[PDB]
């Protein structure tokens, strides 16, 4: 019933984004990258993939800050191509992927405002996916975050700012409480939008958005032990989206200890066996290196369905792992510290 | 849903009005005014005969073209990165093109059996010209709808097989078996359609 | 014999026994065949062992052809109105129950061959649920053979 | 004698001018002009 | 007299059949929405 | 005796007892069959004991099979209009309530084997809710056996 | 005696009492059955105590059964049109009010059982609201009894 | 006396007085009863204080029961067409006006008990709104008693 | 010989539906696959005139319906038999609903084709070879309407 | 010879439906492609008067229906035969619903065409070539309405 339609508007773009799956590096592509000894030789072993001739114009001294910036500018021009050819049931979905980067850029645009800076932080120091090159009133808003917050409501992040009054970001709230309260309102609005689009895109995507609400339920309550934010301050940072919602979030707001978040993940047998990072050992994978193996395990499962929108969000989050894996191979090669070079995630 | 509210607003108001009318023909004894006999016999058998030829070919090429654009967006969409698809994956197009061959064959086999008569009385028009009228309607419906369902069935499998050929080129000859079982549904509608109009002769 | 309009209901019993059981066989092949072609890129070895949800949807197609040949050969010029209502009710009973047995093969056969590509322990459990969804079309056949052969 | 004519002339107009009226008043009721400023 | 005559029933089964063909062919043209941006 | 179109309502009770109970047994098999393939990727031990929500959906189909054989074997040409209305309501009673029972087995059998994967203590509780959703097909059977055998 | 179409309105009271109370009893068992599987994963002690909102939904199943047997045992060949209309409005009044009582049980039984996982004092208050949604099916029972027995 | 079909419109006033006031009382106890569960997590004290929207939604159900007993006791074999038109409009006047009143109780009773979770000053104001949504069923009662007892 | 007075309703309803339902299919294949021209025009402006084939092949769909609707309007005659007028209603549905659906597939493949040709130019002979198979479908409805209308 | 009393209903419907549905297509071509002129105006205001071509193409759609609403209303008499008024019912539908389709195709191509001309001036020779194909869909409905109205 969503299969006999959906090739009307989104049939060419789905076959395109599955053609970009075939360019995601396999295990045998990674095993030829870990044999490289210099970043000059990593330029050679990357040319046998579909990345080829992307570092051919930079410099003869090839540093790791150029490879990282040239890898992620290739994911932008692949995402901007699939957005400029998108139709309105899919273009509303592709704009919801960029709100995770518009949130990370709005917060970067108010730290310069509280410290009296300008557009000099905008162009070089923001992610190109969530980018402000339109809404040009943001680009000249030198006002101290009061006549500027009245311009951020002329931006697609306006519907998320209904829990942040312009007096709260005016030195009243910490800069990470403004992040995660927007990201709480972002995931809960993206979970409802992915439920209105029913059928195949609501059962291949809501398992991904349930785990994203349980990563930030576990990682927030673990990093909130030594710091000064109360239990009522992190209970409003939990997104009400995941599997943990009525019961786990009641216990996670009362934890105060790492052993009290381990026995609330024991109730859920998918989250236990993920809590066996166990960083008391010197060399092994930590907790977030085991949460990244589960983020990309659910993202590979979105390509097992066909007629759905979840094939596009599971490509951006697997081309982001390419910009994290190849840089990690390049950062263990340039430093010649390649005993932990196998601590990447072998996606395909 | 904006426009589906209109299609469900008419479908509810049609059957709620047939619920009220249906419990008012029986309830004050006017059953005799319904007369499904008078509907089937005073409507011309040339109307049922030409809704059989009109739906044998047109509802086949609805499903023949519904199956082409489902998998033809996966040839050109999947063949941008891997352009070796466009010559091997054309037999998915042919398997939903052949379901319109069964339409145009079974539309000119049925059309050879319709011949004019001159009678107007439902006793003068016997139950051979009425059986020939109903069997041409029911044979263009079982070859038009069974090819409308077969043509989209070999388009959805053909669109999935064109996106598996993009990753591994060795997989297409094994998912071709699924399009064989799907294209046998259209041939099963032709077998029933030649048996509904086997002993049919129209005219006087 | 019967009235002049009597052969309208036996014709719609041979049409609806094949049309409604083609829609079940087309859904059972297209919904599960979507799952075959997508699991095959990650597991190209079980691509032939997982065809059997599409050959079980094809039995639903030949469940409707057995009765649509049986009706369209026993139908003559001027049958009784009792015998044409029997073959109408024998046409809807295998068609619309083959449409249900073709839906429950499509939804099970799609989810079964995804859970088999992730874990091969499901294959004996997948072809056991697929018998329960395929005898729904057999129950409609053995009551369309009772109704038509009266 | 022309009762089936006048019945079908009134019936298929007054539900052809009601569906044209319902669809029109549905689109002006849900106009969405855009209003924050 | 009756509500329907046999000439109306043939003309109504034809008009209300290709009204279904028309609103299938008009529902598809009411949903061929264009793009917002260009590159 | 009765009219010739009296057998129309008597074969719409043999049809609707089989098509509405197969459409209920399809929803109990398909919707709860995705729940098995979603829980067996983590718990492959509880596969053969999770066939109970699709076994109990298969008894809903054979409830409608029994009534559609009782109606079709009590058919004659020229039956009375009173006995024809009894078998129409005997098809709608075991049909449309078996469809209601198949709607409920499909919902609590899908969601039951999701909670049984997260906790092995729900297996006795899920079975008790499956009993309450399978006597709805049994209540429709004992009204179909009362009405058809008058 | 009554006309030949009179027995159609009495069988459609025996059928509409059964299939509309079963649709209410299915919605009370389905929606408040998924509330059990979402509650038990943190508090598995109150599983058997949470069978009450699917027990109270199961009494609506037999509110329609006891008049579907009561109407089908007062059926006779040639009942009057006044006697036949009383049993139509006795089936439509315990069905569509039992469908309402099952609609309200499945909403407050699902939200209540999800509410007692984090607050155990709600269970004596949830069971009190379920009484109020139960008697909506009982008010339709005592008005279907004074209509059938006339 | 009157015609033979005359008792149809009085039975559809006895049943519409019940099934539309039971749908209003269904929406009254289910929409407000899902607000008691959200109030209970932070304020478990005022659980018994919050059954008042559920109690006053059950008053709407006994408004429709009184008229439905009053109509079903005013039935005879062969009443006039004027008398049975009076009781059709007496069933809609308490059914469809109890469906409005029960819809209003379920909406303000839901927001009222979620507003008294955060401020108990609303509790004396929540009950005062619900009397205004109570008398809409009472106004429908006293026009149903006027229409039926003529 | 003279039929009923309403006999010529069904032939004009076939001459109307042969032109109306073909113009709806030709307007879908022009509007959908003309939207795809403007998306590939911004980056690859040299392939504009080469990619007007999916609006040319959707224009032959409309002249399939014009040929039938002229033959029905010329075979019309005062007092046609009821047999001959239903032959041209079935001739109007055979080329009407054919050109409606064949003009849909030229729109979807033509919009997906001119966007995938502007990036991979090897797909141009593969796009036109699918559009050919979606254009003979409009000709299967034509040559079965020429049989029915001239029967 | 004389027609019945209700016979003039179907010909005054084809007079209205030739004007109603061709103005409903000409209004969709003016509205959907007039939304695109205001989008290209904010960056490229020299191409305003040159981009009125997609709304003068929809203006010819409106006068296709005006001509045959005059050709039908001047062929009306009291007591026209039922055959002579059924001809002018399908002569009204085959030009109203053809101009309705040809107005949906003008307004969609005229929207994407004048927004792509703002970013690529080489598309203007291509957009005006597609609008010829989307305007003759109303012309094919005109020459089948004239061949039906005259007889
Ligand atoms: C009785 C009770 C009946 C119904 C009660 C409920 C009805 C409410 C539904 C409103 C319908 C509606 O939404 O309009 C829609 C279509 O509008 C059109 O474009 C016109 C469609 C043709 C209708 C013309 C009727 C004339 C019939 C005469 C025949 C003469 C034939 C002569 C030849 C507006 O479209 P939308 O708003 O965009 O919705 C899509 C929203 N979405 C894009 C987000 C998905
Ligand atoms: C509800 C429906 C009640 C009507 C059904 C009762 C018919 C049985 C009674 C009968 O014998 O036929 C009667 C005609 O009956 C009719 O003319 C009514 C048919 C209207 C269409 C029914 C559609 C139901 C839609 C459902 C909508 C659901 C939508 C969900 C989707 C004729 O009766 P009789 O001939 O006067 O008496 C026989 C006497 N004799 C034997 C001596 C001759
Ligand atoms: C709401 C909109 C409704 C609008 C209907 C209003 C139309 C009134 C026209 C009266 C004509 C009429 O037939 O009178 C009839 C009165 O029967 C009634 O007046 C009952 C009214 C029908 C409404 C049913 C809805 C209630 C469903 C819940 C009397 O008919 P008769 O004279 O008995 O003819 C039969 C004679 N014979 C038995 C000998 C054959
Ligand atoms: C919503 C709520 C709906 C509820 C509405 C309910 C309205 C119906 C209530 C009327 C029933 C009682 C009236 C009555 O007097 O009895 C009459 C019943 O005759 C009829 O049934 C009239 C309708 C004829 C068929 C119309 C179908 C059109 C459906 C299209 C639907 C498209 C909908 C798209 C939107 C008896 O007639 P009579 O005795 O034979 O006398 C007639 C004179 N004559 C003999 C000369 C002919
Ligand atoms: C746009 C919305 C407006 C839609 C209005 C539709 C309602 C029009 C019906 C009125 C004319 C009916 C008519 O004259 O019947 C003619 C059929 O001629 C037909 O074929 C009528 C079919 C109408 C379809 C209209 C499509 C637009 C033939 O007449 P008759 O009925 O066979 O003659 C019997 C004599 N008697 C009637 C005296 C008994
Ligand atoms: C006042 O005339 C108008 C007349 C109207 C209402 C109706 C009919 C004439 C028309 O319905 C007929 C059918 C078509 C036709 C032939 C119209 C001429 C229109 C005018 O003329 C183009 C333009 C006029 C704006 C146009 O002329 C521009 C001034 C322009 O000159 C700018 C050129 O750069 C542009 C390319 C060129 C093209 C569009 C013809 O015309 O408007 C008008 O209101
Ligand atoms: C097995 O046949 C049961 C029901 C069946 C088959 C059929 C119908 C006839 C039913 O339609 C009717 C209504 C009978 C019915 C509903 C009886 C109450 C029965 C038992 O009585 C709880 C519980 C049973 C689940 C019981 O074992 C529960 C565990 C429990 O007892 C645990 C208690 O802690 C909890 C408080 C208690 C409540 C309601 C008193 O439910 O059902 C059954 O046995
Ligand atoms: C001007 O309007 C044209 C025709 C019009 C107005 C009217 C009807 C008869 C027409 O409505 C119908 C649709 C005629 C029809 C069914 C095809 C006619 C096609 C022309 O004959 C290719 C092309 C085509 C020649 C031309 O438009 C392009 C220049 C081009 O030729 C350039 C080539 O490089 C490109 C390869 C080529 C395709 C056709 C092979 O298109 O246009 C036209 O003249
Ligand atoms: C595959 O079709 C099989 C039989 C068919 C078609 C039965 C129909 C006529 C059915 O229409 C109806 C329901 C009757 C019914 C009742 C069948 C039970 C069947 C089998 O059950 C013995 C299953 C099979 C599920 C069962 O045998 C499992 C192996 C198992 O034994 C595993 C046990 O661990 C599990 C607890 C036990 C319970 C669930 C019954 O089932 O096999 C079969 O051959
Ligand atoms: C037997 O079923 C109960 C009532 C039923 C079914 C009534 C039907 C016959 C119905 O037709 C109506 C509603 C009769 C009616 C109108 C009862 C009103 C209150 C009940 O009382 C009498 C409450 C009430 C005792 C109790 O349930 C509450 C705990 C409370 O006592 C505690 C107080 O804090 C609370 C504020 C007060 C309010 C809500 C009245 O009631 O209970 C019941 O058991
Ligand atoms: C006897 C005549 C009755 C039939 C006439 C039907 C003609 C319908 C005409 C116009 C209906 C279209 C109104 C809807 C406007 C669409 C709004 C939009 O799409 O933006």
């Amino acid at each position: 019933f969503p299969e006999l339609y959906f090739n009307v508007d989104n049939g060419y773009l789905e076959g395109l984004v599955r053609g970009l799956k075939a360019g995601v590096l396999s295990q045998a592509d990674y095993l030829n990258l870990v044999q490289c000894e210099t970043l000059e030789d990593l330029k050679l072993h990357l040319q046998s993939t579909d990345y080829g001739n992307f570092l051919a114009n930079e410099a003869s001294p090839l540093t790791v800050s150029v490879i990282d910036d040239r890898l992620k500018e290739k994911m932008v021009v692949e995402f901007r191509h699939m957005r400029n050819h998108a139709y309105e049931p899919l273009a509303s979905f592709l704009d919801f992927i960029t709100y995770s980067y518009m949130i990370d850029n709005v917060i970067l645009l108010i730290t310069g405002t509280l410290h009296q800076r300008s557009i000099a932080e905008l162009v070089p120091k923001c992610h190109p996916l969530g980018s402000f090159e339109q809404m040009e009133a943001v680009n000249i808003a030198q006002t101290p975050a009061e006549l500027y917050n009245a311009i951020l409501v002329d931006t697609p992040l306006a519907a998320f700012f209904q829990d942040c009054i312009s007096e709260q970001d005016l030195d009243e709230m910490n800069i990470e409480i403004i992040r995660n309260t927007l990201y709480k309102a972002y995931l809960e609005s993206f979970y409802k939008f992915c439920t209105l689009l029913g059928g195949t895109t609501a059962d291949a995507m809501c398992p991904i958005l349930e785990f994203e609400a349980d990563r930030r339920a576990f990682i927030i309550t673990i990093n909130s032990f030594g710091t000064e934010l109360s239990k009522e301050d992190r209970a409003k940072l939990f997104p009400h989206c995941g599997r943990l919602y009525p019961e786990g979030l009641a216990q996670l707001a009362r934890a105060d200890d790492y052993e009290q978040v381990k026995n609330v993940a024991d109730y859920y047998p998918e989250y236990k066996l993920l809590f066996e990072g166990a960083g008391s050992n010197p060399g092994d994978k930590t907790l977030e290196d085991r949460f990244f193996e589960h983020e990309v395990k659910l993202n590979k499962l979105a390509f097992l369905n066909q007629f759905h929108f979840g094939v596009f969000y599971a490509f951006v989050k697997l081309k982001e792992q390419e910009c994290r894996n190849i840089v990690w191979i390049a950062e263990c090669i340039a430093q010649r510290h390649r005993a932990k070079i196998d601590n990447y995630i072998p996606i395909f | 849903t904006g426009l589906v509210l209109l299609y469900s607003g008419v479908f509810v108001a049609f059957w709620a009005c047939l619920l009220v009318v249906g419990i008012c023909y029986t309830i004050f004894d006017l059953g005799f005014r319904f007369d499904v006999a008078w509907f089937l016999t005073e409507t011309s058998p040339f109307m049922w005969s030409n809704l059989g030829i009109g739906l044998a070919i047109s509802l086949s090429v609805v499903g023949a073209a519904w199956g082409i654009y489902i998998t033809g967006s996966s040839i050109i969409g999947g063949g941008v990165k891997a352009p070796r698809i466009k010559t091997k994956n054309l037999v998915s197009i042919i398997f939903c093109e052949a379901v319109a061959i069964y339409g145009i064959i079974m539309a000119i086999v049925i059309s050879n059996m319709a011949e004019p008569f001159s009678a107007t009385d439902p006793k003068a028009i016997g139950h051979r010209n009425y059986h020939a009228g109903y069997s041409m309607f029911g044979a263009g419906l079982t070859v038009g709808l069974s090819n409308l369902f077969c043509g989209v069935c070999v388009g959805i499998v053909g669109s999935g097989a064109a996106l598996a050929d993009a990753q591994n080129p060795s997989l297409f000859v094994k998912i071709l078996i699924v399009e064989i079982f799907g294209s046998a549904i259209g041939l099963f509608g032709v077998i029933v359609a030649i048996l509904q109009t086997s002993r049919v002769k129209m005219g006087d | 014999n019967g009235p002049e309009y009597a052969s309208f209901f036996a014709v719609m019993g041979a049409s609806a026994a094949m049309v409604f059981s083609a829609l079940g066989a087309a859904y059972g092949t297209a919904k599960s065949g979507t799952g075959i072609a997508a699991m095959s890129v990650m597991r190209p070895e079980m691509i032939m062992k997982s065809i059997i949800p599409v050959v079980m949807a094809g039995i639903i197609a030949i469940y409707g052809l057995v009765v649509a040949v049986l009706i369209a050969n026993s139908l003559n010029d001027g049958i009784s109105l009792y015998r044409s209502f029997l073959q109408l009710g024998a046409g809807l009973s295998v068609g619309l129950s083959g449409l249900a047995a073709g839906f429950a093969i499509g939804i099970v056969g799609d989810a079964g061959v995804r859970g088999t590509a992730q874990q091969p322990r499901l294959f004996v459990g997948m072809i056991l649920i697929l018998i329960f969804a395929e005898v729904l079309g057999l129950y409609g056949l053995i009551v369309a053979l009772i109704l038509s052969t009266k | 004698f022309e009762y089936p004519v006048v019945f079908n002339l009134v019936l298929w107009i007054m539900i052809g001018l009601a569906l044209t009226l319902i669809v029109t008043c549905y689109n002006i009721w849900n106009m969405d002009p855009g209003y924050d400023s | 007299a009756g509500f329907f005559s046999p000439g109306i029933w043939m003309g109504l089964l034809t008009s209300l059949f290709m009204l279904f063909i028309f609103t299938y062919g008009l529902h598809m043209i009411l949903s061929l929405k264009t793009m917002d941006r260009f590159d």
